[PDB]
């Protein structure tokens, strides 16, 4: 009813507290925009209350958990699966190339400029301890979003 | 052919970067 198995929510969950800084339980425009920006897209006013617009769960600017992703869940309805895998890539992968790096982890949330701790990721590093290494390139990057 | 077996021990992250995979279909032109 709130919370289902680990990889299940994994994703809404973690992305709930992405958006939410007030948290009413929804996720308002002030919020969406500061999340678009980080993937490449124009940085708009607007575009955060206007994306929830189109997409309005309250339409007060606030988008719930089953409205934002409708459109990944759309990706799931439609399969536009395989050319969108190699552009969502590009989303972190501003190097159109893309290394095997277990430290990515912490190079995305940066991105928006998260605060981890050596041992947050040092647990999250080992999360995705490969062979002995430690690094991971679209391999298993596109492999995180291909699995369910 | 070679057999390998993967082992669970730790959970994954699925989301510093599906949280990313998710967005990236808002606008993909």
């Amino acid at each position: 009813a709130d919370q289902l198995t680990e990889e299940q929510i994994a994703e809404f969950k973690e992305a709930f507290s992405l958006f939410d800084k007030d948290g009413d339980g929804t996720i308002t425009t002030k919020e969406l925009g500061t999340v678009m920006r980080s993937l490449g897209q124009n940085p708009t006013e607007a575009e955060l209350q206007d994306m929830i617009n189109e997409v309005d769960a309250d339409g007060n600017g606030t988008i719930d958990f089953p409205e934002f992703l409708t459109m990944m869940a759309r990706k799931m309805k439609d399969t536009d699966s395989e050319e969108e895998i190699r552009e969502a890539f590009r989303v972190f992968a501003k190097d159109g190339n893309g290394y095997i790096s277990a430290a990515e982890l912490r190079h995305v949330m940066t991105n928006l400029g998260e605060k981890l701790t050596d041992e947050e990721v040092d647990e999250m590093i080992r999360e995705a301890a490969i062979d002995g290494d430690g690094q991971v390139n679209y391999e298993e990057f596109v492999q995180m979003m291909t699995a369910k | 052919a070679g057999h390998m077996r993967p082992k669970r021990r730790e959970i994954p992250l699925k989301v510093l970067v599906k949280a990313v995979l998710f967005a990236c279909m808002l606008m993909r032109k």
